[PDB]
């Protein structure tokens, strides 16, 4: 057959595209972070009224988030560079 | 079950597309010749090969 | 049928589209804290009128806020690709 010659290339895409995919995934749920040695108390956060003044800091509420560096650009490009190259062969 | 990338499908339809687009066209691909010189050696006319 | 070699790509975009479409309904909620320290009374905020003197300190008072940082983005990036891959097939 034609489409012997050019597996490795269709395998690889798959490999990094499912990855980029699932990584996604990931960064969509929600998770607060209280801190244990403070004075803020997440039962008063959590029966509060749409206005209303309650008693608490600022700095005792963090959000936790995934902080991958530059391993996002790397895959991204060398992805679009195999596609490209199979872009050249099948006349797209 | 979906493979995770969806650059093999329009590929395999581009190519398969075009593929006949060229060996099958709507005007006729046949000639159906017949060798010269041999209406030459036979006809005595300037209408026979024409006419053939 | 013809629609069933892509419910994978359907099903992953409705999972993300309800996690952002849900950050933006939690981000729209008004919550003030008041620091339990110092010297400002909600009660004297509560009862004033429009120009008026009143006595207390800016820096008791602060907002609650939503603080994820680039866990948008990507999320935004890769739902961004799956709808142009998915619109290259429906001829739109």
């Amino acid at each position: 057959s034609y489409c012997e010659e050019y597996l490795g290339d269709l395998n690889s895409l798959e490999t990094i595209t499912e990855a980029i995919t699932k990584m996604a995934k990931v960064a969509s749920k929600v998770v607060g972070l209280v801190n244990p040695n403070g004075i803020t108390q997440p039962r008063r956060l959590n029966k509060a009224a749409t206005g209303e003044f309650v008693a608490g800091r600022v700095e005792d509420i963090n959000f936790l988030q995934l902080t991958k560096g530059q391993d996002f650009t790397i895959a991204k490009s060398v992805a679009d560079a195999i596609e490209q190259r199979l872009g050249w062969a099948f006349l797209l | 079950t979906t493979p995770w990338q969806a650059v093999g499908a329009r590929c395999l339809n581009n190519l398969a597309a075009k593929l006949m687009l060229a060996l099958f066209p709507q005007s006729p691909w046949m000639r159906l010749t017949v060798s010269e010189y041999e209406a030459k050696t036979l006809s005595q006319d300037s209408e026979a090969a024409a006419r053939v």
